[PDB]
RNA sequence: CAUUGGUGAGCAGCGAAGGAUUUGGUGGAUUACUAGCUAAUAGCAAUCUAUUUCAAAGAAUUCAAACUUGGGGGAAUGCCUUGUUGA
């Protein structure tokens, strides 16, 4: 430990990466073990490619791409000391970032790397995607949140959410609201369509490491050993604002929706699971998945994503998502 | 409490019979279907070529 | 322990969930009727319709599997699905799938009850999840091809660790390897709790009650050398035969009747135990065939007894219920009967007994004594206590019919007792 | 084969007590 | 009494002396708090770690012991103390001379109860007080209302009433009003011990002659009765694992379970510990755990576990027997001999008069360890000779360690009671060795010795020959035959030239062990009794029957010191590791220094209990000795 | 209906916010103080809470018959009866221990053709080709020479 | 004649209610024993979260930031630097 975790797209896979390098990839509803590698090695993050297929993992100082048996297929020479990494499904872009302060972006069906930005704000602390728009988010030691595209050598728009280091970032399905966290035990809802501050909880019992958005809406934190979760907290009425406690029980004050603990770990990172009411939490022991109702998305689609989905619709899905790979230059805000 | 979760029935998604076809979910929402100027472009421009 | 042994117990625990199509081919294969690639193709409506058939069929045999049709082979189970059900639920359908079994388990040789129990397997899978139900009231059919059917497509518990070599086998388990399911104490503990649950609600059988005894019978045999092994099994068995002998149905008291007998001979208890035995024999003793054996019974356990006490008279409690079941003329016909088996004990215990408590039988001591050849020391112990009867009781024409009975044979052993006493 | 009886790792988890501090009363 | 150059640091190898141990929750982990002598110890449940000891000896042996969270209660004679982490907190000091019995703690109420049948009250000064120091009340049991306390207990759900548990009945005693609210009626058998089950209203009593008793306070009526015929009843508990399942601990060392729910035995563990020492005197099941903990006077603390049934249906049914975790324990009577086993203070080698060797650890109580007795297969090929009913062998009189070839051969001999020949062992291995070493001439074994090589073995007979083994091959080479009485002393110096011996026919012998010859031999005027040899300095002492101690050396064979002052026999000595000092204990109970360069007594004690050996770590930074009473080893650190 | 009623109970007034543990007795957020026999009946409830109310405990009590076979199962543990009464041994099992050697205080130099136990005395009688008769005291712990005769050119067959 | 080659048939000798070989699981050690959780000068351990919010403090022209590249030759279009044009 500690274990970094990220689902599969549709649910249907959990990719786990420990930090002294113990990488497994499996089908967690059947108990199947697709891969796992016992890399002798500090591991940071990994994450699935087009499908179950593939999956990237950020070593010491390479970034290595497997197959589903656990067969590496490329280092990544050109992605140094990449901490977090992100996969945009419908460009087909792996995206890296880490104490180089530089934001590549690499095509994994040609294998070419599409660009490459650099950041000039040091180490970055925080990384996230919005799914809308494909616009990456990154925060700094300075306390700003910059948008990038990898069309772009200079930032799209930057955004002062902290006095401290970031933390962490997330942006909800519809790309309308942004949550950060920052060293100064501040967390900031945002409107990033209109870049307007929406609410600001200024003081936190100790400094929020994560935070994550499901597709109802739930807003999710972690501060060392806990995890809170609020409903509705993504709205422009200032009723919305989280509070940890309401006083005297007013009806306005919006109080946390859930909340547990673990009792001597300190969360790692925290993913919800894409169609299921559940929330993952990786931790220094292992992973835990925390029955949430009203998580997840209910009506998916299957056209875009299937749980369901057969290894003849797997192939088939693979050639057609690839036929129409959007142009990495069309990323725009 | 109340409570209730989200509640799949393996039957209505995987058919029973070997020789039906699987069922098709759709949900048009627009949160689940992005870039939708982007990817008919694209299909315009594969159509073209 | 490992990632994969931490997944293994995942993949138990949704084993039918049917994520996928392959996991669904696999799961609706499983069939008693119909062949894998057939049953795949097939249909929840055709399976549904066939057991409709089955269970009227059924229903004329015997009224009570008319209940089910309200709840188990409804056309609303059609759309029933298990995986999505509370617990609360889950433990109640089990309940209903339990008493099926229950019912079921007689009319196996039947050819419906195989149409109607497909129902059940298809549906609620039962193979996966009520599996240890379903192999015990199947246990005794282990030669009938249907047991057969049933291996292939289930997944054997622990405790049934045996039979793994026998799935998906031309050959059937043999008898030899019964021995050895009812030999292990924790599987003897399963079995004695679902056979308790047949004798609480009257389910047992002939068949039933045949194969268990031999395999209660012969797994004594097979510990007999092991005393410690032995003494084991006596809280288990013994609580067995206690409440077989509380059922009322005669079968299972013939069944109890066969176990103790088996028992005292590869063991020797404290008279306690036996005597225990006769008043558990003894108080739900009403039917003709229980009672011949019952009596057979009770003469062989005074048999095994080797300690001092051996011949002593019965209780007063004992005697008096023994009379009721068995009078006086019984036993006379008893021993009257050229082969009779060995009771010399049993009778130096009941002689001494009637002295004890009843004087107006003393004239049928005299004819009991003739009728069955006591050992030396058995009439020393009757000569002794009567000797006692002439110095307390008036003395009697009867008595006195005794004595010199006692006269007429073996003169000088009564003169010994005389010495000795008096 | 014979049933396999296998000893598996034990683990403490935490339970609930109840706190007799609350019996105590003061007039 | 008080040493200049001795100061008592702790007791090693005693777990518990059979008061029933006490356990306490801090949050989800458990500790037991056992007691030892005059000491406590507590001990983590999770791995039965060593966590804290008592800070000072009380002035009594402790007869109860309650914990509850971080602090924990000890009560001695008419004074209970209260202890935080092993350091006292505060002292409660009763105002009658009757000792402490019986010791309860509920919410802001301290009871204790006294031998003449009286309960004291101690209430807390503030609400938020962590433990109680202020008296409330006093509150008397006459011979009228009961017969003598059994326990105090206290059940749930209760407003100030405290259930008194008599020999002849039970009583309800409201402890503010200090009112007698409900009296139980007369039981026919005494009492002996009393739980609270883990439903309500609800009191288990055992019962003298093998009878629990599910007594039902609210409606004061019986409710179960559980019968175990000619037995005794220790301690009971109740599993609150969400199985009704109940232990009765008996005098006669078993340990029996019940399922309440249908009236069934699951299972009966047979002699977990000793009946000569108590049997079962605390048995308690962890709350909401499967683990039961069990405790005896045997010096020994054990852990059972009930694993999940094996049946995927009827889990109730199919109850697997519990099954031993772990435990922790020491020799159950006094250790007969001791000794350092390597040149640092981490591990040192007893023998005790219960026929177990066993290798104790200074460093950490959980690195002790029992060396196992267990045979090797013979070299020859055939069968060894022996009873089929395995026994420990006879009680150690006398061992010789080196470490020179540890892991490579056997490096330990030992001297065993009327036996004809000496066992080898093996440190690494903790394992009895595959060599025995028999003394030739029809005598007991008296003395074993070893080179500092490793490599020979010295047995001294009781008919006065001197046998030489090979520990590697286990091949006899030598036989020394010059003393007609009995070899209480060998020795070797460390340059494998000069061999010294000694026996009760007075004389001293030395020998040149390279070329086998009688170098020279010295008449004492008594028999010699012991002999310990300084191979640094070439000085060995001689313990003679005439209460004195002559140092002699080897080089020149002549008498340089002779020790006056001991008023009885000298049980043992040792030499400082500097070569220096002579620290000997006799039956006179004392235990004197002496400092060899100017031939005289420099320190005194006394002891209470006679020293049967005393050993210097070869730091010299401790003194080890043993005492004819109590089982463990008292470790002295060198204020020099 | 409670054997015994204590009035301390009825007259005890306890404040509920002051403690953590003590809050979630409450049954509305205004009321912060109750008497006590409200308080134990909520305490009652929250302790159910922790410890479910079993089946043995509320359904069943205790307070010629069939069951008279289970009943003394259950009050005897172990079946098997006692030998130590019985005069006749056991057909399977044999309890044999050893003893030390007979011959073992004075060794015979042939092999031993016969042996007699003497009727009354405590003596063993040893024969051979030795030529030599040899009578041991029988104790099992010693078995010393009693006293030996040689006979010249006289082997002992029996 | 020799096998320090294999496979067997048997003695002498050793020899206490059997002996020999292999193996699965768990427990204790493998560093030297000051107890669990938290928002930590104290609470909790049955948690509170119906006081948990306010106030105070807190923003370097460092407005710098790949010390992180296998070698040789280039680099249309990119990217970096420098100037330049028009707003």
């Amino acid at each position: 430990g500690p274990y970094h975790i990220k689902y599969a797209k549709n649910g249907t896979h959990l990719l786990i990466t420990g930090r002294k390098g113990h990488v497994a990839s499996m089908d967690w509803r059947k108990g199947q073990l697709r891969a796992e590698l016992f890399l002798n090695e500090t591991c940071h993050s990994a994450t699935y490619l087009q499908n179950e297929q593939y999956f990237a993992v950020a070593q010491k100082k390479y970034t290595f791409i497997y197959d589903h048996e656990g067969t590496e297929l490329h280092r990544l020479k050109q992605h140094i000391e990449a901490r977090h990494l992100d996969f945009l499904p419908y460009h087909y872009l792996l995206v890296t970032a880490g104490e180089t302060g530089w934001l590549k972006y690499h095509d994994v069906s040609t294998g070419q790397l599409v660009s490459e930005l650099r950041t000039k704000a040091g180490p970055t602390m925080a990384m996230a995607q919005n799914p809308w728009n494909a616009v990456m988010h990154l925060g700094h030691s300075n306390g700003t949140v910059s948008l990038w595209s990898p069309s772009m050598p200079e930032p799209l728009v930057k955004l002062l959410s902290a006095r401290g280091p970031v933390n962490s970032i997330a942006i909800d399905r519809s790309g309308y609201y942004m949550a950060t966290t920052g060293a100064d035990r501040s967390m900031k809802i945002w409107d990033i369509r209109n870049f307007k501050q929406l609410h600001s909880v200024e003081s936190l019992p100790t400094p929020g490491t994560n935070v994550s958005i499901s597709d109802t809406g739930l807003l999710a934190l972690s501060r060392g050993p806990h995890v809170t979760l609020w409903k509705d907290a993504l709205k422009l009425s200032g009723d919305s604002k989280p509070c940890f406690g309401s006083m005297g029980g007013n009806p306005h004050r919006n109080t946390p929706y859930m909340s547990h603990l673990f009792a001597g770990n300190k969360v790692e990172n925290l993913g919800f699971v894409p169609f299921e009411d559940l929330l993952g939490v990786g931790h220094q022991t292992g992973i835990t998945n925390l029955i949430v109702p009203g998580a997840g998305e209910a009506n998916y689609d299957a056209l875009e994503l299937n749980p369901f989905e057969t290894k003849k619709q797997r192939q088939e899905q693979e050639v057609r998502t690839l036929l129409n790979k959007l142009p990495a230059d069309t990323i725009t805000l | 409490m109340k409570i209730k979760t989200i509640k799949r029935s393996a039957d209505d998604y995987v058919p029973v019979k070997s020789t039906q076809e699987s069922q098709m979910p759709r949900n048009l929402n627009p949160e689940l279907h992005p870039f939708e100027r982007a990817r008919e472009y694209t299909k315009a421009l594969n159509a073209t070529k | 322990s490992s990632l994969s042994d931490q997944l293994a117990q995942v993949a138990s625990n949704n084993a039918t969930v049917a994520l996928d199509r392959k996991r669904r081919q696999k799961l609706h294969s499983a069939s008693l009727i119909y062949n894998s690639k057939t049953a795949a193709t097939q249909d929840y409506d055709f399976i549904f319709e066939n057991a409709s058939k089955a269970l009227e069929e059924l229903s004329q045999i015997e009224p009570k599997f008319a209940i089910f049709s309200r709840t188990l082979f409804s056309e609303s189970s059609i759309s029933l699905d298990r995986n999505v059900q509370t617990k609360e639920e889950i433990k109640d359908l089990d309940n209903a799938i339990n008493a099926y079994l229950l019912l079921a388990s007689s009319k196996w040789y039947l050819a419906p009850t195989l149409h109607a129990t497909e129902w059940l397997v298809r549906r609620f899978q039962i193979h996966v999840k009520n599996t240890e139900m379903l192999l015990l009231s199947t246990l005794n059919y282990y030669q009938t091809p249907v047991f057969k059917r049933i291996l292939s497509i289930i997944k054997l518990p622990p405790l049934f660790n045996c039979l793994s070599n026998f799935v998906r086998s031309e050959k059937p388990p043999t008898a030899l390897t019964m021995i050895k399911l009812f030999n292990d104490m924790d599987f003897l503990k399963l079995y004695t709790s679902y056979l308790d649950q047949c004798i609480k609600h009257n389910a047992t059988y002939t068949n039933q009650l045949l194969f268990t005894t031999c395999c209660f019978i012969n797994v004594v045999a097979f510990n007999s050398n092991n005393d410690e092994k032995l003494n084991q099994l006596v809280p288990i068995l013994l609580e067995i035969s206690a409440k077989l002998l509380a059922s009322k149905s005669k079968d299972c008291q013939i069944a109890a009747h066969t176990i103790l007998v088996v028992f005292a001979t590869a063991l020797p208890l404290k008279k306690t135990i036996i005597l225990a035995a006769m008043e558990t024999i003894l108080s739900n003793l009403d039917a003709k065939e229980a009672k011949h054996s019952a009596l057979l019974t009770i003469c062989k356990l005074f048999q095994t007894l080797k300690g001092q006490g051996n011949v002593d008279q019965l209780p007063s409690k004992i005697f008096k219920l023994f009379d009721s079941k068995f009078d006086t003329v019984s036993i006379l016909t008893f021993l009257d009967k050229e082969d009779k088996p060995v009771c010399d004990k049993f009778i130096t215990s009941y002689t001494r007994s009637i002295a004890r408590y009843d004087r107006s039988k003393l004239n049928i001591i005299l004819s009991l004594l003739k009728k069955i050849r006591l050992e030396r020391y058995e009439v020393r112990l009757i000569i002794t206590d009567l000797i006692y009867l002439s110095e307390i009781l008036e003395d009697k024409s009867q008595l006195v019919e005794l004595f010199e009975y006692f006269i007429s044979i073996n003169e000088d052993l009564v003169l010994k007792c005389l010495k000795s006493l008096g | 084969p014979k049933v396999v009886r296998e000893a598996k790792k034990v683990e403490m988890t935490e339970a609930r007590a109840y706190n007799a501090d609350a019996d105590t009363a003061k007039a | 009494k008080n040493s200049k150059i001795f100061s008592p640091f702790r007791i090693i190898g005693n777990v518990s002396n059979g008061v029933p141990f006490a356990t306490g929750t801090l949050g989800s982990t458990f500790y037991i708090v056992t007691c030892v002598g005059k000491t406590f110890q507590i001990y983590d449940a999770n791995t039965l770690h060593l966590l804290f000891v008592s800070e000072k000896e009380t002035p009594s042996s402790i007869v109860a012991l309650s914990a509850h969270f971080h602090y924990v209660y000890a009560a001695y004679e008419n004074k209970v103390g209260i202890y935080k982490r092993g350091i006292e907190e505060h002292l409660l000091e009763l105002e009658t001379d009757a000792n402490v019995e019986h010791l309860c703690i509920f919410g802001d109420y301290l009871c204790a109860s006294t031998d003449d049948n009286s309960i004291f009250i101690y209430k807390k000064s503030d609400p938020q007080d962590k433990y109680p120091s202020e008296f409330y009340t006093k509150l008397t049991v006459t011979e009228i209302q009961g017969g003598e306390i059994v326990s105090l207990q206290h059940l749930a759900t209760y407003l100030n009433k405290l259930t008194v548990v008599t020999k002849s009945n039970v009583l309800l005693f409201n402890v503010r009003t200090g009112k007698l609210v409900f009296t139980s009626n007369e039981f026919p058998d005494q009492i002996t011990t009393a739980e609270p089950a883990p439903v309500l209203d609800i009191i288990a009593l055992g019962t003298v002659t093998g009878e629990v008793i599910m007594f039902n306070m609210r409606k004061g009526k019986r409710i179960r009765t559980i019968k175990i015929p000619q037995s005794r009843i220790s301690s009971l508990s109740f599993r609150t694992d969400g199985s009704s399942h109940l232990s009765v601990g008996t005098s006669s060392g078993d340990l029996i379970f019940y399922d309440l729910d249908r009236r069934s035995r699951i299972h009966v563990l047979k002699n977990i510990h000793r009946e000569s020492y108590g049997g079962v005197t605390q048995a308690t099941f962890l709350n909401g755990q499967p683990i039961i903990v069990t405790s005896g006077g045997d010096n020994s603390l054990k852990e059972y576990v009930f694993d999940p049934s094996l049946s995927q249906g009827s889990g109730d049914v199919v109850v697997q027997p519990p099954r031993y975790l772990r435990s922790r324990g020491g020799h159950s009577q006094p250790p007969s001999y001791i000794a350092f086993a390597d040149s640092q203070s981490h591990f040192m080698l007893s023998a005790s008069k219960d026929r177990s060797l066993w290798s104790f650890s200074l460093r950490k109580d959980a690195q002790s360890q029992e060396m196992s007795q267990r045979l090797h297969k013979k070299q020859d090929g055939g069968r060894v000779g022996g009873s089929t009913i395995k026994s420990k062998f006879p009680e150690i009189v006398a061992l010789a360690i080196e470490n020179a070839r540890i892991g490579e051969w056997e490096n330990i001999i030992t001297a065993h009671k009327d036996e004809k020949f000496a066992r080898t062992w093996d440190m690494r291995n903790k394992r009895v060795g595959r060599w025995t070493f028999d003394t030739t001439d029809d005598g007991f074994v008296k003395s074993v010795a070893m080179s500092q090589c490793g490599n020979f073995g010295f047995i001294g007979s009781s008919n006065g020959s001197i046998t030489i083994y090979n520990m590697q091959s286990g091949i006899l080479r030598k036989k020394y035959k010059l003393h007609k009485r009995a070899v209480t002393g060998i020795s070797l110096d460390g340059m494998n030239r000069k061999m010294v011996s000694c026996g009760l026919d007075g004389i001293v012998g030395f020998y040149d062990f390279n070329k086998s010859t009688l170098l020279g031999k010295l008449k004492l005027d008594a028999p010699i009794t012991a002999m310990v040899y300084h191979r640094s300095s070439d000085l060995f002492a001689l313990a003679l029957d005439d209460l004195s101690i002559v140092v002699i050396d080897a080089v020149t064979q002549r008498v340089v010191r002779q020790l006056w002052g001991h008023s009885n026999r000298i049980t043992a000595f040792d030499f400082s590791p500097e070569g220096r000092w002579i620290v000997s204990a006799s039956l006179d109970s004392t235990i004197r220094t002496w400092d060899l360069p100017t031939g005289g007594c420099i320190d005194g004690i006394i002891v209470d209990n006679v020293a049967t050996n005393v050993k210097f770590s070869p730091n010299g930074d401790l003194l080890a000795t043993t005492h004819v009473t109590g089982n463990g080893i008292c470790i002295w650190t060198n204020r020099a | 209906e409670a054997a015994w009623i204590d009035s301390d109970d009825e007259k005890i007034k306890v404040p509920i916010l002051v403690t953590n543990k003590t809050k979630k007795l409450r049954t509305s957020y205004n009321e912060s103080k109750i008497n006590g026999v409200h308080y134990i009946n909520r305490l009652r409830s929250q302790f159910e809470k922790i410890y479910p109310r079993p089946k043995w405990v509320d359904d069943e009590s205790d307070s010629g018959d069939i069951n008279a076979l289970t009943k003394i199962l259950s009050t005897t543990y172990n079946y098997k009866d006692t030998l130590s009464n019985s005069k006749l041994l056991p057909p399977k099992k044999l309890d044999i221990v050893r003893l030390k050697d007979a011959n073992a205080s004075h060794p015979s130099h042939s092999a031993i053709q016969s042996l007699s136990f003497h009727p009354s005395k405590p003596l063993l009688l040893t024969g051979g080709y030795d030529k030599t008769l040899r009578i041991y005291h029988i104790d099992g712990k010693t078995n010393h020479l009693v006293t030996s005769l040689h006979l010249v050119g006289s082997p002992i067959q029996t």
